[PDB]
């Protein structure tokens, strides 16, 4: 689940 | 004299100082250990992504070039960190993962993966021996965020190629900072690019410990997932030699 975590982060 | 502009940008958006959130007043066990490390692990996360958007050049690229670059970037970035601080706070003679987080040699044999710990203090070792400054550091860090891509490319293909142009420039400025002449900042440049392609393999093996220490806490849809980040021909490396 990293890449969902990347997005939220990165928005 | 004075630092370049850049160089100077990079050193002001370094993360702070990030505790793991670890008891040294008591023995670690090898629950609490491994507990500790995933914890600082989700928290420098956070902060890779933070920094990544305080990165000149950056923000000008697709939402989904950015996403990428981080999901193949985050465990080079990790172990170069851990490089940086285990070098610069002692001397690289140990595993100097947070403040309160400080693996000796003795501990590292004591552990149930002294092989990784090996693995990892590679990096130390080898800015002792080149002397790597600070300003080189950054600009090295900044070009492994940059050092890998999709094979079919990124979105921004072109504003990526430029970004990694003008780091790879700056990285020949802050090695001319002390280098002095052509022949000897040629071969500073070769030893820490050639030390850059280097990581592609050895972060290889950090994925596949990564994914073997999953398997032994616990099937072909795990496997799947991670095995483009431990195979070979599954994404487009940029090497300088
Ligand atoms: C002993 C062991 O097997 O460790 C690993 C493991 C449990 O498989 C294998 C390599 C490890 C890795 C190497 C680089 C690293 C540097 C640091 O300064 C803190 C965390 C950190 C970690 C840990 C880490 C890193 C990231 C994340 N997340 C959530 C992104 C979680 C833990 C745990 C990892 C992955």
């Amino acid at each position: 689940g990293l890449e969902a975590i990347i997005r939220k982060a990165l928005m | 004299q004075l630092i370049p502009p850049l160089i100077n940008l990079l050193m002001s958006i370094e993360p702070d100082v990030i505790y793991a959130g670890h008891d040294n007043t008591k023995p670690d066990t090898s629950s609490s250990l491994l507990t500790s490390l995933n914890q600082l692990g989700e928290r420098q996360l956070l902060s890779v992504v933070k920094w990544s958007k305080s990165l000149p050049g950056f923000r000008n690229l697709h939402i989904d070039d950015q996403i990428t670059l981080i999901q193949y970037s985050w465990m080079s970035l990790m172990v170069f960190g851990l490089g940086w601080r285990s070098y610069k706070h002692v001397s690289g003679q140990m595993l100097y993962f947070a403040p309160d987080l400080i693996l000796n040699e003795q501990r590292m044999k004591e552990s149930s993966f002294y092989s990784l710990c090996l693995t990892m203090w590679q990096i130390p070792q080898e800015f002792v021996k080149l002397q790597v400054s600070q300003e080189e550091f950054l600009c090295m860090k900044v070009l492994l965020l940059l050092n890998t891509i999709p094979l079919e490319g990124l979105r921004s293909q072109t504003q990526f190629e430029e970004m990694r142009s003008s780091y790879i420039r700056e990285l020949i400025k802050a090695i001319g900072l002390r280098q002095k002449g052509v022949v000897s900042s040629s071969q500073r440049f070769y030893q820490l690019t050639k030390l850059l392609d280097n990581l592609h393999d050895l972060v290889k093996q950090l994925h596949l410990y990564c994914l073997n220490t999953f398997i032994q806490s616990r099937m072909s849809e795990v496997i799947a997932a991670q095995l483009p980040k431990i195979l070979a021909g599954m994404v487009k490396p940029l090497l300088f030699h």
